[PDB]
């Protein structure tokens, strides 16, 4: 599963986290098994405007 | 003190239900011995603990 989000709210991407991310985007279950994998895209996903 | 054999069976009956029912008052650690309020103030990632 891959996506984009904010750089302090790959805290939220976890079992049994809340907030906007989990709650209303993305929810992970509290069995959940598997690895999750984030790193900053600021180069590549950022314009100046 | 004539029927003492028969009246100390029944006392250790009902002191021994007694105590299994004094138990459920007790937290073991936890934060509350009532269920309820462990579900009510709590998410299930803790509450199950």
């Amino acid at each position: 599963d891959s996506f984009v989000i904010r750089g302090d709210e790959v805290r939220q991407i976890a079992p049994g986290q809340t907030g906007k991310i989990a709650d209303y985007n993305y929810k992970l279950p509290d069995d959940f098994t598997g690895c999750v994998i984030a790193w900053n895209s600021n180069n590549l996903d950022s314009k100046v405007g | 003190s004539a029927l003492g054999k028969l009246q100390d069976v029944v006392n250790q009956n009902a002191q021994a239900l007694n105590t299994l029912v004094k138990q459920l008052s007790s937290n073991f650690g936890a934060i509350s011995s009532v269920l309820n309020d462990i579900l009510s103030r709590l998410d299930p990632p803790e509450a199950e603990v």
